[PDB]
Parts: C-alpha cells; structure tokens; sequence
C-alpha cells in the first residue's frame, strides 16, 4: 500500500512543478513581446491586451488540466482503489 | 552551522552606531565639503565680475 | 486621434496635413504608423504610401524610394 | 588530531548562556552550546562587531571634530572621499529630504567592509592567540563576524524595521496597507477589488518578506563559503609533505586575490540595496 | 499488483507534465511573435490571427495524444491486465 | 512479469512525453518566424505557408516514429515475450 | 509510513524547486524587455511598469499554487492519513 | 533476466525520445531561419531550400543511428544473451 | 528514520540547487539588457539601475522562500516528527 | 551479471541519446546562421559552406567518441569481466 | 546508516553541480553583453566593467549558499546526528 | 561487487554524455557567430578563424578532463580497489 | 560499503559532467559575442581579448572547485571514513 | 608536521600575498589620493588669485 501512496505524491509534484516551470517561462516570453509592442505603439495597447489574453488561454490550457488531475490524485486518489 | 542566539544584541548595536554617525560624524564633514565648493564658486564668479 | 505628416522631396512638398494612420513599404517589411508611435527611421523601397484620415480614408501617393522618419 | 576534528573546531562559536545550573557560564562543547536556547550570546561575534564599529567611528570623528574647510590633511582627505562617494550614491537613487539615509549608508558600507576584512588574516592566528592568552587548548573563537547567520540577520532585520517605519511614516497606515492590498491590481467594481485583495497580498507580501532574508543570506553565503575554502586549503599543509605545501600556497594566494574583490563588492551591494529599498518605501512606484 | 499501479501514476504525470511544459513554452514563442506582428501592422491582426490558429493546431497535435493516453491509463489501466 | 510491465508504462510515457515536449517547442520556433514573415510581406504568405509544411514534415518525422513505437508497446508487448 | 513521509519531502522540494527555476528565468525574460523598452522610451516608463506587473501576475500564478500545496504537504499530510 | 529486459525498454525509450526531442527543436531553429531568409530573398528560395537539406542531413545523422540501435534492441537483444 | 533523513538531504539539494540554477540564468538575462540599455543611453544609467533592482526583488522571491525551507529542513525536521 | 549488464543498456542509451540531442540542437544553431549568411550575400555561399564543415568537425568530435564508446559497450563489455 | 552517507554524496554533487551549471551560463550571457557594449564605445569601458561586477554580486549570491552548505556536508554532517 | 561496477558504467555515460551535449550546443553558438561575421566581413575571415580557435580551447577544457576520467574509470576502475 | 562507493562514482560524474555542460554553453555564448565585435571593430580585438579572459575567470570559478572536489573523491574518500 | 606545519604554511602564503599587495594594490590607491590632494590645492589657487 505504502508504495502506491508514496509514488502518488511524486506524481502530483511533477504534474504541478512541470506545469509551473513551463507557464512561468511561457509568460516571460509572451509578456516580454507585449512590453516591446506597447513601447512601439501606445495607441494599440487596448487591442494588444485582448490579443495577449487570447494567447494566454492557449498557453495555460494543458497546465490547467494537469493541476486538476493533481488535486484529484491528492483528494480521493484513483489508484488506491485499483489494487 | 546555524543556532539562533545574539540576534537582538547585534540589532541594537547597529542602531547605536548609525545614530552616532548621523549626529556627530556626518554634518561637520558635509559643511567642510560645501565650503570648498562655495569658495571656488565665489572665486570663479568674482573673476567673471572683474571682466564684466 | 491624429498626427501631423509631411511627404517632402529635395525639390518641393508632395503632401502636408493631419492623418490617423500611415502605411508604407520599409526595406525589411511593411509598416503601419499611428499617433504616439516610438521614434523610427527606415529606408523605403519604390511603391505607394497610403494615408488615412476622416473622409480621406484612401489618400495614396506613389514614392520612388527615400527614407521614413 | 584529525582533519575532521580541525574542521569541526573552526565551525563552533564562543557561546555564553543558561547552563543546567546558572545563567553565568561558557559552553565547553558544541552540544553544551546547542542546549543553550534562544536566550544565549555568541561572545566572539559581539566582541568583533562592536570593537570594529567603534574603531571606524572614532577614526571618522577624529576627521570631523576638527574639519579644516580648506586644504585637507591625509586623514580627512580619505574620510571626505568616502562621504562624497556615499552622498553621490544616495542622490542618484533617493530624491527626498530624509537626513537618516546618508549616514546609514556610510555606516552600513564601512562596517560590513571591516567585519569582512579580518577574513584575509591567516585562519589559525586569532583562534590560537585567544587560547594562549586564556590558558586553554579547547577554546572556541571565530574572528569573521559576517560568517555567523545571527550577525547578518541582525543587520537586515534592522534595515527591514526602517523600511516598515518610513513606509507608514510617509504613506500613513492606510497607504501602507493600500500598497499591500490595492496594488498592483485595482478595479472600479466592488466585487472585483475584494477578489483581487488576496492576489495583491500574495504578490506584495512575498516580495516584502524576501528583502531582509536575501540581504542576510547573500552576505552569509559569500563569507561562510569564503572562509571554508581557507580552512580546507590549510589541511593541505597539515599533511606535512613538500609538493603539497607548495601547491597549497598557490591556492591560498589565488583565493585571497579573488576574495578581496568579493569583500569589497559585498559591502557595496548591501549599501546599494539599503539605499534602493529605503527609497522605494517613500514613493508609490506603480 | 502494486508496482504496476505505482509506476503507472508516474507514467501519467510524465505524459501530462512534459506536454504541459512544452506547450506553455511553445505558445510563449509563437504568441510573442503574433503580438510583435500586430504592433508592426495594426491592420493585419485579423490575417495574422487565423495563421496563428493553423500553427496552434500543429503545436498541440502530439500533446493531445499524450493527455488522451494519460486519462486512459488513469481510468482504464491497460497494464494491470498484462501480469 | 510485474517489473517488465511496470517499466513498459514509464517507457511509453518517455516516448510520447519527450516527443510532445520537442514538437511543441519546435513549432513555437518555426511558427513565430512564419507570423513575422506574414506581417512583413503579406504577398509572400501563400509561398511561406507551403514552405512551412515542408519543414513540419521533417520536424515531426522522428516524433511520429516514437508515438508509433509507444502504441506498439501499449497494445502488444515485445519484452513480455522475452520473459 | 517512512517511505510515504520520505517521498513527501522530495515531492515538496520538487514543487518549490521547479517553481523557483521557472519564475527566475521568466522574470529574467520579462524584466529584460522592460529595461529595453525603458531605455528607448523613458517617457513611457510609468506606463510600461504597470503593464509589466499585469504580466507578473500571470507568470507566478501556477508557481504560487505549487508553493501553497508544498507548504500544505509539510505542516499537514493528505497521504499519511490515506495509508 | 526480468531486470535486464525491463531496463532495455527504458534504454529504447531514452534512445528514441531524446533523439525526437533534439530533432524537433533543431528543425524549429533551422526552419525558422529558412522562412526568414525566404521572405528576404524570394529569388534565392530554390538555392536556400537545397542548402537546408544539406544541414538536415547533418542534424538527423546521430538521431538516425539512435533509432537504428533502438530497433536493434527491440527485435533482437545483445543483452538477453547475458553476455 | 534512515530513509526519511537521507531523502531530506536530496530534498534540500533540489530546493537550493534548482533555485541556484534559475537565479544565475535569470540575472544573466536581466543584466544583459541593463548593460545594453546603459550603452544606448549613457545618461539614463542611474534610472536603469534603480528599476533593475525592483525587478530583482520579483526575480529572487520564490528562490529565497526555498533557501529558507531548505535551511528549516537541515536544522529542524517536520517529517521526522511523523515517524 | 544481471545488474552490471542491465545498467549497461541504460549507459548506452545515455551516450547516444545525449549525443543525438546536443548534435541536433547544435546543427540547428550552426545551420540557421549558414542560411542567414547565404541570404545576406548569395555569392559568399561557396566559402560559407567550407567554413561550416570546419565547425561541424569541432561540433561532432565528442559525440563521435560517445557513439564509439556506446558501440564498444554493446558488442564487447569491459564491465562484464571486472565482475 | 550507509543510505544517509551515500545520499549526502549525491546531495553534495547536486548542490555544487547545479551552481557550476547556473553560474557559467548566467555570466556567459552577461559577459557577452559587456563585450558588445565595449565594442560600441570603448570610452565607457571602465564604467561598464564596474556595472558588470555590481550585477555579478546578485547573480552568484545563492550559488555560494549551496557551495558553502555542500562543503559543510562533506566534512561535517547534520544528518548523521539525526540517525 | 555488481553495484560498484554497474554504477561506474553510468558514471562513465554521464561524463561523456553531458560533455557531448554541452560542446555541441556551445560550438553552434560560437560557430554560428563565426559564419555571421564571415558573411558580413569576408576579408577578416583569416583573423576570425584564429580568434575562434582560441575560444575553442576554453570551451573544450573541462570536457576533455571528463573524457580522460571516463576512460580511466572504464579501463582502471579506482573504486573496485576501495572494497 | 558498496553503496557509498558506487554512489560516490555517480557523484563524480555529476560534479565533472554538469560543469563540463555549463562551461561549453557559457564559452559559446561569450566567444560568439567576441567574434561579433572583432568583425564589427577589427581594431579593438587586442582590448576585447583581454576583457574576455577576465570574464572567463568568473565563468570557470565554481566549475574548478567542483572538478577538484571530484578528484578528491576518486583518490581519497571523506564518506568511506564515516562507515 | 600538522598544526606546526599548517601555521608556517599559512603564514608563508600570507607573506607572499602581502608582498605583491603592497607593491600593486596600495601604490595606485595612494597615487589616486595624492592626485586629489594636488587638485584641491591647484583649484584653490584660482580663488586666491581672484582677490588680486
Ligand atoms: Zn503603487
């Protein structure tokens, strides 16, 4: 029993840690270009903000799936019942 | 190694040296520094007044 | 909102007036300039420059090259 | 003795505290010093920090109690180059009228530089001189005060008090909590501002608490790892060999030539973050 | 029975976590240049946006097979019946 | 059989997970340059889109071999038959 | 219990360590573009700084969830009570 | 034999997966520069496309050796010999 | 105890090591833009410096929360108290 | 002889896998700059191609030692004898 | 007891190794911008060199906390006392 | 005996594998700038080539130390003599 | 004994291999910018070469400490003496 | 020897370090301080001449 429960804590750490690593770097890359565009044209900032939010939805999509499967493995673990 | 001791002692000792410097050391040095600048400013201005 | 724009040749002025957008062919790629745009300098390839204004939404001028500032 | 015992002895402090029977005594072993709780004192840290701070201010007072306002003598020429350097460093960051920021920066820079400089003197000299003057052969005595996490934490938790003080003193109690909960995200809708308070508090609170810890542990990590390499290079001479006590001299020389740059740079960074963090507590940066 | 179910919890965290890491960095790169192009050509944003969605479909193609296989291993484990 | 089957789940997660990671970052790099070119010269877009699909075939080639081997190790098993 | 508690210490280090790695690189990228924009347009600096803090919230969002769950696994433990 | 066989399944996953990861990032870097060059010089595209295929042969050289050795270890096995 | 204590030394090395890795790459990206900004505008150096030290507080926050929990695990232990 | 041989299959996968990963990313960087130079001045291509092959020798030199050692451990085995 | 001593050697290697990796990549980024700035204007070199060392104190801060703790785990040992 | 010999094969693979990975990435960064300089200034290529070989010796210094130590471990394991 | 001896061989590969990876990427980044300045300003070469060797000393600083603690671990052993 | 050796080894390395330190670190600092000492005297001369 102890192995499954112990290896489910490592699974949760990887699902949230790998997601956090990618999301942080992805917004550093996307947001940097948003500042470059805002500095070039301060007249287009209202339009650039909504376009950045369209991309932000795509960037975090799989990260949000992983963080929902990690809070499911934490509360009412699906693999404990299998054994 | 890490053991928490003497934290309050060093904290109080730092304020004592900071306020001493603020009252005694800092004001006289800036006054002496400004006097050279004022004397040189008066000298360069006086040289311009002489030509004017 | 509008910005003052002038198109000037070594001999005389081609255009002078207020505009809301200026579109041109830069040496590296096409551009769209609007009021408040950051300082930019570029070399222009032969082609038409398009100016936009209220009513004057398609004021087009052909240019043989030169620079945009 | 063994190399492990030589290294284990150099990492212990001269602690004084509550023994099993009485609030008056020095610990004779590391375990007897770990038994002494939070109500104890490292007598070598407080003996080196206070003595070097008084030497610095006494020398700076000798050039302030009789300042010439004309042609400077050798001593006051140096003291004025330091005050002019610190004043320039403060005016390129802080634009207010506060009279405490400039003498604080001078005190922080010169004191930390002196507490760090004693690392260049050979590592067994002071520990053995203390033992010979006392008559003991097991006396714990560490000279470099910035290698003690309590000394560096004392210097940053005190700068943090001045940051929370000046922030409330100029922005008011409402302005302090305002920057902590209505910044950086604000919205006109009442439901939205309430839902943004936890997000604003997580962003602003984490950054505020990280300031004192980063200032103390950057200084502690560069000095503790700096003395450890000198103690480890001294074990190469403990071997007694000839072609090892020759290679050790080259590593010690190269490490000291590198360490004087680190000792000078760490005092400058602590001063510059003290100036920057106190200047951003006087204006709304957002 | 216990090692196969413990190791399949880590297989699910690798499938979703590596996909989440790569897609978050990938959209930061793709989306950063979309905002730069929108700042250079304010009038081309409706043309650049449809081209960004064509690349988005390629960028997430293998990642969607990864999360599909990960949720299959979580609810209908195919390895527990092979021992 | 238990450890060979347990280690085949991790082998499948690494094949699909590393492939998903690389393909998302690769298309983020190739894609950003396509949008940069499309904004600069909109008359070249028809050619640049055809040239992007020639690269997209090379980019996914080894990733698709990896996904093909991972599905083979999941619905069949070449290691279990070796004891 | 000693294996669940020991694997939990590693899960906690992996949650915060990957978040530290991601946010440090993400802010290096975001902040580097803020200094680039501040140098070209010193008049825009107060506007650029507000836009930089909007992005900073998106960059650390998942990382904070990770450190919140990490602290929760040290002072409480949802795995130890499931054995 | 069960540990040798199960560790050759991870060897095969590493050997194809690390190759797929490198080849996807490598072609994203090469292809993004090909689109940039093709937009800059439309009349040089026939030459640039042939030069891209020279580099593609160097880029995949070690990746193809890795896929070849991984298929060799899957259908034959220099380790089941225990030699 | 021997595993819970030995897996806390690996926990400590990942909390300080992943933070040491991300802060040295983050300050090298941030600093590379500060030195170029200092060249493009020699008169802006004192302004660029104070703004760089504001970003530095955001860049090291999560790393410094990890050097604290790592020191807390090295001289106290929240896991050993759970047997 | 079951531990020494098994861990030798992992060693061979790391040697060719890390080599394949580095060589593929290295040629993406080197080759992307060859195409950039070839597009800037089309008549320099004969020289740039010869200069690229000189660098390709420096780039693959260590990967070729890694492939050689990996094929040495596959057909012969120094660690099988050492016992 | 051998687990605590063996896992301390790995903790020391990860703690020094992740610092050796971050400091070499982080200063190679900063150093390149310093050489580039020196080429743009050799009149500002003394000033730029001083600014580079000011950032070098922020970049190498936490990497020395790990080199100090690692050298404190090789000679002294806080985990052996804890059993 | 097997654990010392088996872990030595993996130590060998880590030394030449991490060295191969870093030198190929580093020589593509270095060589990519050699080709960029050669296309822009063809009269300087004889000088640039000599300056590049001076950076090549610095880039391969620690990697050649790792290759020498790896061959020493394979043909003269210094750990088998330590019980 | 065997676990301490085998796990110190893996600690030497992590100390010398992770430093080899960093030093190779760091010198490709710093030397690429040196060859860029020597083409732009062929007269500043002698000065830029000296400034590059100063920064080289900062890059190869924590790597030489780790390459020296790893030769201490192969010819002596501070862990074996601790039983 | 051990402690006897370590004591002579450390002191020999320190002596070698101090030798170069007072030959290459101290003299340039003194020259910079003396340069400031001559600059304040030459600057003050002009302000003295202005009274004439
Ligand atoms: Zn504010």
């Amino acid at each position: 029993m102890e192995t499954v429960v112990g290896l489910t804590a490592i699974a949760v750490a990887l699902l949230i840690g790998l997601g956090a690593l990618g999301t942080a770097i992805g917004f550093g890359l996307l947001g940097g270009k948003f500042l470059e565009g805002a500095a070039r044209q301060p007249e287009m900032v209202p339009m650039l903000q909504v376009k950045m939010f369209i991309v932000a939805g795509l960037l975090d999509a799989v990260t949000m799936i992983g963080v929902g499967i990690a809070l499911f493995f934490t509360f009412a673990n699906p693999f404990v019942g299998q054994i | 190694m890490n053991i928490n001791a003497t934290l309050i002692g060093q904290s109080v000792a730092f304020f004592i040296f900071v306020l001493f410097c603020m009252k005694f050391v800092w004001p006289p040095v800036i006054a002496a520094l400004q006097e050279r600048q004022k004397k040189i400013a008066d000298g360069l201005d006086a040289a311009n007044r002489a030509a004017r | 909102i509008t910005v003052h724009c002038d198109i000037v040749s070594a001999e005389a002025e081609i255009f002078s007036g207020l505009v809301e957008m200026v579109i041109a062919h830069g040496a590296l790629g096409d551009l769209g300039i609007a009021p408040g745009h950051a300082p930019l300098i570029t070399d222009l390839k032969p082609g038409p420059i398009r100016l936009v204004k209220q009513g004057g939404e398609q004021e087009v001028y052909y240019i043989s090259g030169g620079f945009l500032e | 003795e063994t190399a492990s015992g030589y290294i284990q002895h150099h990492l212990q402090n001269l602690t004084f505290g509550r023994l099993p029977n009485g609030d008056w005594g020095f610990a004779h072993t590391a375990e007897q010093a770990k038994e002494m709780g939070f109500w104890a004192f490292h007598v070598d840290t407080l003996g080196w920090s206070v003595l070097l701070g008084v030497v610095f201010l006494f020398i700076f007072r000798l050039a302030a109690k009789k300042a010439t306002s004309g042609q400077p003598g050798g001593l006051q020429n140096f003291v004025e180059v330091m005050v002019e350097f610190v004043d320039t460093s403060v005016k390129d960051t802080f634009h207010g009228r506060n009279p405490l920021i400039a003498p604080l920066a001078l005190t922080v820079f010169v004191w930390i530089f002196l507490l760090n400089l004693i690392d260049l003197v050979p590592v067994d000299y002071l520990p053995m001189l203390a033992a010979k003057i006392t008559g003991d052969e097991h006396l714990f005595f560490r000279a470099v005060a910035t290698t003690d996490p309590n000394a560096t934490l004392g210097l940053s938790i005190s700068v943090f008090a001045l940051i929370v003080f000046y922030s409330i003193k100029v922005k008011g109690i409402g302005g302090f909590l305002g920057e902590l909960t209505l910044h950086p995200f604000s919205s006109k809708n009442i439901v939205v501002q309430i839902l943004l308070i936890p997000v604003n508090f997580l962003l602003e609170f984490v950054t505020l608490i990280a300031k004192p810890v980063s200032l103390a542990l950057r200084l502690f990590g560069n000095m503790y790892a700096g003395e450890l390499i000198f103690i480890l290079i001294a074990v190469m001479f403990g071997s007694g060999m000839f072609l090892l006590s020759a290679l050790g001299v080259a590593l010690n020389w190269a490490w000291a030539v590198f360490h004087i740059l680190i000792i000078t740079l760490q005092a400058f960074i602590f001063m510059m973050l003290t100036i920057v963090y106190l200047s951003m507590a006087h204006e709304d940066n957002h």
